[PDB]
């Protein structure tokens, strides 16, 4: 019951971490570049069953961009992401569209705009038009603040089932089950845990 | 494993073996997907790769192995495409073009094999972009006679025509030196007529597969060919009517149609007005009696998302909109055309009620330029009073949160405070707002009317709801200044009554908190108001200082958003005493502070506070002014004495609730401070000494910890809460050093000791203890009073520069903070203390070097900046020393460090963002030398004696770029720095040059007569 | 969740130790919710995350489970389980949770050991 999505654009827009993000619900702090493409199943529930997203996170370092439009050969939906806080990313989305669309030339894709958590924003809300002309979904994120983190998904998913009502819904609970971990533990108490600053 | 054979290339390429891993790739999982992809990008990254593309080519038979052999071709094309023998381009030219020719003579293929063939198309176009016309001069004549031969290779010759243009026009900046693009550009201009006559017959002699291709390619000519090709043919006609009737090729002419709409188009031309009104009012006709009425319910049909239905509805708003706001004076006038301006607009109020916020967007900047134009120009709005009576509904109905109103509703049907900002609708609440305000000026009347009766069927609970209470009374709000106060007053007064009605009527919680947010948002939306209505604004602040005791932690908070953006704007009425009043009531706010804010969380205490010093500062009497500020502050300040006797007798504030207490008092202090500026120094005066005693054993608890327990206790609460004391003391100073009107005073008084308490504390903290407001602290100081303290800049230099570069000089991440303050710094010193470097020692002045160097490769746009912004002004700086030992020395030690680390950051296409700025650095540097600014010679004699400095550049830059870049030809080199240079007095033309060269270090073979270009 | 009475509920941070790397990693937000099953009276911890509704613990309040400070925090607590089934299959993990407030932190120890004592009988 699955669906082929790719997701491109510059590197350090937030692509992995917004993956990551989806599958293990971690924020991950460092940047280390993808090579190539790192392929990962993420599965949502919703009330019309569940969905199967095959995510195809791609490279957006030149230098690391291995096989390039190659990735999207079947793709049948994608997010394009930028980086609020860098102009050069959004300059950059046409050029990343033309190359996706050249391929695959029939999907649902949402333009992103990601780390809106940061105060000095450089890409103005009134700019980004982009998406318009293209018939692209636009979103708001972030994936450090979960701001519209879930947004991309659950339009990707009505286009794609073909029902806007469709929803997210909460997965069926089962029942849960009835010595060198004290020294583990220890190690977990004195190693401090992060943004100890954050409202959670 | 079995899989990496490919990679031996002595072996011959196990064809078989390829599309195994291939498959493996695209159709696989886990472990062995990942093995096969890392092959598979080996395998394409092999510079041999390409000759084994043909083969692929011929016994593949995997369309994915096919397509990733284009991409190496592709590869090679663009890059390497000149390095290669004649008898390769040929070659490599014939089996693409056959390969193309042979899919599209198979029906099956061409059908079947979509994506090949398109990535075939591009592969070729790759070889014109290198090849034509220069040497494939037949090329046009020859796909337009094929064409007429067969209907698949007529459709395909579109995409490639279209796949072309794109390239040649629409992606050219970023590919292609200003030379080629102007070239190939011509080229297709001068072959145009003949591509357009293929064009204009295909679309006569209507296959709709290859009418949509076609309608595909003239979207692309659009953005560029000359007007008459669409004005002066049946062209117009076709499109809106023909095409538009069956659904097929109707999304395609719609957008060409846009296109069209935006052509260039002579003002005066009577006939040209009539085929530009003509093809509107043919397509308006077409989507009437093909698609749907004007009366439509297209809410509903764009929800249901049939088909392509939202594509179509988003293309129709793109069209119309798009259209009208460039062309609609031409259905102004015409009394024949005014049902078809109405009709276009009913379509775009309909489409104006869709569910969907950004399609929202578009309808709504057309709304603005629409409304904008009626508000200016003459004898137009009555045309659009029906329209805009329409609109107001629309607006009012669909007004979307203000960020000011903190309560929401959640899923459980509970009001409760937001988790958080929602910053994604700032920017549509100001449109609205902007449209809106505009539509009452329109016709108050008619607003005033839709809102009063709205209210009323809240009141009676006809048509009752939070939702429909909520948006009707933001656009109350959101229209406050659109009358005139006398109407205002009035229709305030309604409001109001009604507002309070409502509250009166619809109890419990969640009702009272929807009431409460609403009435709070309206009257701190009508200060005029407020002002002019005393008795009435005293009642509101008492209500409001009710609800900071509200357990409803959303009012409570609103409560306290609402009182100071009241104060902020009528703070005066506040500051005198009002008639028939006792005292001012300031007077009041003070006395009952304790209660008022008891149940606040500290930060509310705080932003209560700033708003009592902004109603303070309006006393312009000094006595009574800081009478008020000592009245104001004097829970703070008793809380404070207390803990100055208590800490001073022993140092062991180590209790944590101590701690947060002296936090809250700095808060308070900082919270007064921001609103009053220079006014709050005698406050500052007496807590001064003290703090900066407190900030020093406060300070030594911190070391004491870290001693005692390690790098850890900096992350432990005791120490984070030590640091928030140090942190906040140090905002204090630079809060007030920022706003101060007596610079004597904060040289004479404030600095000494300021610098005293913070440097050498931060210079011997280990680097994890060390703040970074401490840096920023020191700027506002160097900005502020730099000039008339030459020997503190030295003192905090001395104290901050190595410590903290040796921070930030390993990686371009760790220590974020410091990183981006320590460069605000040393900014700042450059432009206004720069004595200071001067006096350093040269290994210091070197590490300074090195550090501006170190900021631009940075891709953090924080640092980055800072430093080509501070190596401009060190050049200048040194620029203005004139011929004088220091700035000579400083041309033969760094002249050439910061030419060549400018062109690495310009040329590693790792720093794009700072091109500009770059740019600028690198023509100053060269203009020095071009313009003999630089006394001594850069050389040493390694070259010949009296050798100008002009002729040494050259020969250094020459040599560098050839080591650097040993691709390039010397004439490439020679051409591109003699352009260079020539123009290092115009900017725009010096970028472009600039640009030229980056395209040209991308390949091989690059035309030096490129840089010729003007 | 049908069969089962809402004891106690907070919303929360919650992260696993990461071992191999030397790291905490969040794991969700949300509500953490303490469920009572109405036929076998034991007790556990379900936490979903916001808006995806996603399951990121369900274990049982282990009477044997003892809650832990953590150096950098005086609003959080860290245990050891042995049987999350959130992911699928039973894992064991060490967990951290962070609370709004040291009160809801307080607030959270003092029902998980009502719990555990419930879930003794
Ligand atoms: C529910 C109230 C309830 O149960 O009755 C809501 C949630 C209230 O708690 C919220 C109240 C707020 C503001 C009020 C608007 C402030 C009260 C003002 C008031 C009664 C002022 C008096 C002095 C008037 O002037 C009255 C008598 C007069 O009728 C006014 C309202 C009209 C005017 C000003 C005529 C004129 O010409 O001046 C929340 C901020
Ligand atoms: N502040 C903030 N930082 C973010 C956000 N999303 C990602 N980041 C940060 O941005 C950096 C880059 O993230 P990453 O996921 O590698 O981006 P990427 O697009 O995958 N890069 P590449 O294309 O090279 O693989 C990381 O330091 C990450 O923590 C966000 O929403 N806010
Ligand atoms: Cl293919
Ligand atoms: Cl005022
Ligand atoms: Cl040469
Ligand atoms: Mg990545």
């Amino acid at each position: 019951v699955q669906f082929k999505l790719v997701l491109v654009g510059d590197g350090g827009t937030g692509k992995t971490t917004f993956v990551k993000r989806h599958l293990t619900g971690e924020f991950e702090k460092k940047y280390v570049a993808t090579l190539g493409v790192e392929v990962h199943p993420l599965v949502f529930h919703t009330n019309r069953g569940p969905i199967k997203f095959n995510v195809w996170d791609t490279a957006g370092q030149e230098k690391f961009g291995g096989l390039r439009d190659g990735y999207y050969i079947q793709a049948q939906c994608a997010i394009i992401m930028f980086d609020v806080t860098s102009r050069v990313t959004y300059k950059n989305v046409p050029n990343w569209h033309r190359d996706l669309v050249r391929v695959c030339e029939n999907i649902p894709i949402v333009l992103c705009g990601n780390k809106v958590d940061i105060k000095d924003r450089k890409v103005k809300a009134k700019s980004i038009v982009f998406h318009r002309k293209k018939n692209l979904q636009y979103y708001d994120i972030s994936a450090k603040s979960n701001y519209n983190f879930e947004k991309p998904f659950l339009w990707l998913a009505r286009k794609l089932i073909g029902d806007p009502n469709l929803e997210f819904v909460a997965m069926p609970a089962l029942a849960p089950p009835e010595a060198q971990y004290e020294h583990d533990l220890e190690v977990a108490q004195t190693t401090a845990l992060p943004d100890e600053d954050d409202d959670l | 494993g079995a899989m990496e054979g490919i990679l031996d290339f002595s072996n011959d390429l196990d064809i078989a073996l390829l599309d195994q891993v291939v498959s493996t790739f695209y159709q696989g999982s886990g472990v062995q997907q990942k093995q096969a992809q890392e092959i598979l990008t080996k395998f394409q990254d092999n510079p041999d790769a390409w000759q084994k593309a043909d083969q692929i080519l011929q016994f593949s038979t995997n369309p994915q192995s096919k397509f990733i052999a284009l991409s190496i071709l592709d590869k090679l094309i663009t890059r390497k495409w000149k390095l290669l023998p004649n008898d390769h381009r040929i070659g490599i030219r014939n089996f693409v073009v056959g390969m193309i020719i042979s899919m599209c003579q198979d029906d099956e293929v061409f059908k079947t094999q979509k994506n090949l063939i398109n990535k075939s198309d591009l592969t070729l176009v790759q070889i014109l972009k290198q090849e034509w016309p220069q040497n494939w001069p037949e090329f046009i004549p020859e796909l337009i006679g094929s064409s007429s031969s067969s209907v698949n290779v007529c459709e395909n010759n579109m995409i490639v025509l279209k796949l072309l243009s794109e390239e040649v026009f629409d992606f050219s900046a970023e590919q292609m030196t200003q030379a080629k693009a102007l070239h190939l550009k011509n080229s297709m201009s001068k072959e145009f007529e003949q591509i357009f006559k293929l064009c204009f017959q295909v679309l006569e002699q209507g296959s709709s597969s290859l009418i949509v291709a076609t309608l595909e390619s003239l979207l692309r000519y659009l953005h560029w060919i000359p007007y008459r090709y669409i004005y002066e043919t049946n062209i117009l006609e076709l499109l809106s009517t023909k095409f538009m009737t069956s659904p097929d090729t109707r999304a395609i002419t719609l957008k060409c149609l846009t296109e069209v709409s935006n052509l260039k188009i002579p003002q005066d031309n009577d006939l040209i007005k009539r085929q530009t009104v003509l093809f509107f009012q043919n397509t308006l006709q077409q989507i009437a009696t093909s698609v749907m009425p004007v009366t439509a319910d297209l809410k509903a049909t764009y929800a249901n998302a049939n088909g392509n239905d939202q594509s179509f509805l988003q293309d129709l708003a793109m069209f119309l909109t798009t259209y009208l706001a460039r062309n609609r004076a031409l259905l102004e006038s015409d009394e024949s055309l005014r049902e078809l301006l109405l009709n276009a607009h009913q379509y775009l109020i309909q489409l104006s009620k869709i569910e969907e916020r950004e399609l929202f967007k578009t309808t709504l900047d057309y709304w603005h330029n629409l409304v904008a134009d009626l508000f200016y120009e003459p004898l137009k709005k009555h045309i659009y009073e029906e329209i805009c009576s329409q609109l107001r509904l629309v607006i009012i109905e669909n007004m979307v949160r203000p960020e000011e109103v903190l309560v929401v509703e959640n899923d459980e049907g509970e009001i409760v405070r937001e988790f958080v900002k929602e910053s994604d609708t700032i920017q549509l609440y100001k449109s609205e707002r902007e449209v809106l305000v505009y539509l009452t000026h329109l016709n108050v009347i008619d607003t005033e009317e839709i809102m009063i009766s709205k209210l009323a069927r809240q009141i009676d609970g006809s048509e009752w709801s939070w939702h429909n209470i909520n948006t009707l009374s933001w656009a109350i709000g959101s229209i406050s200044g659109t009358m005139s106060e006398d109407t205002e007053k009035r229709f305030v007064v309604t409001v109001i009554k009604d507002l309070l009605d409502l509250c009166v009527k619809k109890r419990g919680k969640d009702n009272e908190a929807v009431v409460a947010s609403d009435i709070m948002y309206v009257v701190g939306q009508y200060p005029r108001f407020l002002k002019a209505h005393w008795n009435f604004l005293r009642t509101v602040i008492l209500q409001l200082f009710e609800f900071m005791h509200e357990t409803h932690e959303g009012v409570q908070d609103m409560a306290c958003d609402t009182f100071i953006k009241i104060v902020q704007k009528c703070k005066y009425h506040f500051v005198i005493q009002q008639p028939r009043e006792s005292e001012p009531f300031i007077q009041t706010i003070i006395r009952d502070i304790q209660k008022t804010t008891a149940d606040l969380q500290p930060q509310q205490v705080h932003t209560f506070y700033k708003a009592c010093g902004i109603i303070i500062s309006e006393e312009r009497s000094v006595a009574e002014r800081n009478r008020l500020l000592s009245d104001l502050m004097q829970l703070p300040n008793m809380a404070w004495d207390t803990i100055v006797e208590q800490s001073t007798a022993n140092p062991t504030l180590l209790d944590s609730e101590t701690v947060k207490i002296i936090a809250n008092i700095i808060k308070t202090n900082v919270a007064v401070c921001t609103s009053m500026g220079a006014d709050f120094y005698p406050q500052l005066g007496h807590i001064y000494y003290n703090m900066l005693q407190l900030y020093r054993a406060v300070s030594s608890m911190i070391s004491a910890q870290v001693a005692a327990e390690g790098l850890i206790a900096t992350k432990t609460p005791k120490v984070r809460g030590l640091r928030t004391i140090k942190k906040e003391i140090l905002k204090l100073v630079e809060t007030y050093i920022s706003k101060a009107r007596n610079l004597d005073d904060v040289v004479k008084v404030l600095v000494e000791p300021l610098l005293n308490a913070v440097l050498e504390d931060y210079m011997n903290n280990v680097p994890d203890a060390r703040d970074a407001e401490v840096l920023n602290c020191m700027t506002t100081v160097v900005e502020k009073v730099g000039h008339m303290i030459p020997q503190g800049v030295i003192l905090i230099l001395q104290s901050v520069f190595e410590c903290t570069l040796d921070m930030i000089n390993k990686d371009f991440t760790e220590y974020p903070e410091h990183r981006v303050e320590f460069y605000k710094l040393l900014k700042v010193i450059n432009e206004k203390s720069f004595a200071a470097f001067l006096e350093l020692p040269p290994a210091a002045f070197k590490l300074f070097v090195d550090a501006i160097c170190w900021a631009f490769k940075h891709n953090n746009r924080d640092v980055e900046v800072n430093g080509l912004q501070i190596a401009l002004d060190l050049v200048k700086n040194i620029e203005r020393m004139g011929n004088v030992p220091f700035a000579n020395e400083f041309h033969k030690n760094y002249f050439f460090i910061f030419v060549s680390e400018t062109f690495f950051v310009l040329t590693d296409s790792d720093h794009k963002s700072g091109f500009s700025k770059q740019a600028l650095l690198l023509m100053k540097l060269i203009s020095l030398v071009y313009d003999n600014k630089i006394s001594v010679p850069l050389y040493q004699a390694e070259v010949p004696q009296g050798t100008s400095n002009q002729v040494y550049l050259s020969q250094y830059l020459a040599n560098m770029l050839s080591n650097a870049f040993p691709h390039l030809t010397s004439e490439q080199i020679a051409s591109f720095l003699s352009a260079l240079t020539k123009q290092c007095k115009d900017l725009v033309v010096f970028k472009g040059t600039l640009r030229d060269f980056l395209v040209q270090i991308k390949e091989v073979g690059g035309d030096p007569t490129d840089y010729l270009f003007a | 969740e049908e069969d089962e009475e809402v004891l106690y509920k907070v919303r929360a941070k919650l992260f696993r130790f990461d071992k191999d790397a030397k790291e905490w990693k969040e794991r969700g937000t949300g509500d953490c919710k303490f469920l009572k099953n109405k036929k076998t009276n034991k007790v556990r911890i379900l936490m979903r995350r916001d808006k995806t509704l996603k399951i990121c613990a369900n274990h049982i309040i282990a009477p044997e489970y003892t809650l832990k400070p953590n150096v950098g925090s005086d609003r959080s607590w860290v245990y050891a389980c042995t049987a999350d089934i959130a992911e699928g299959e039973a894992e064991a993990f060490t967990f951290a949770i962070r609370f709004g407030s040291k009160e809801n932190a307080d607030k959270f120890k003092e029902e998980f050991e009502k719990a555990q004592e419930i879930n003794k009988k």
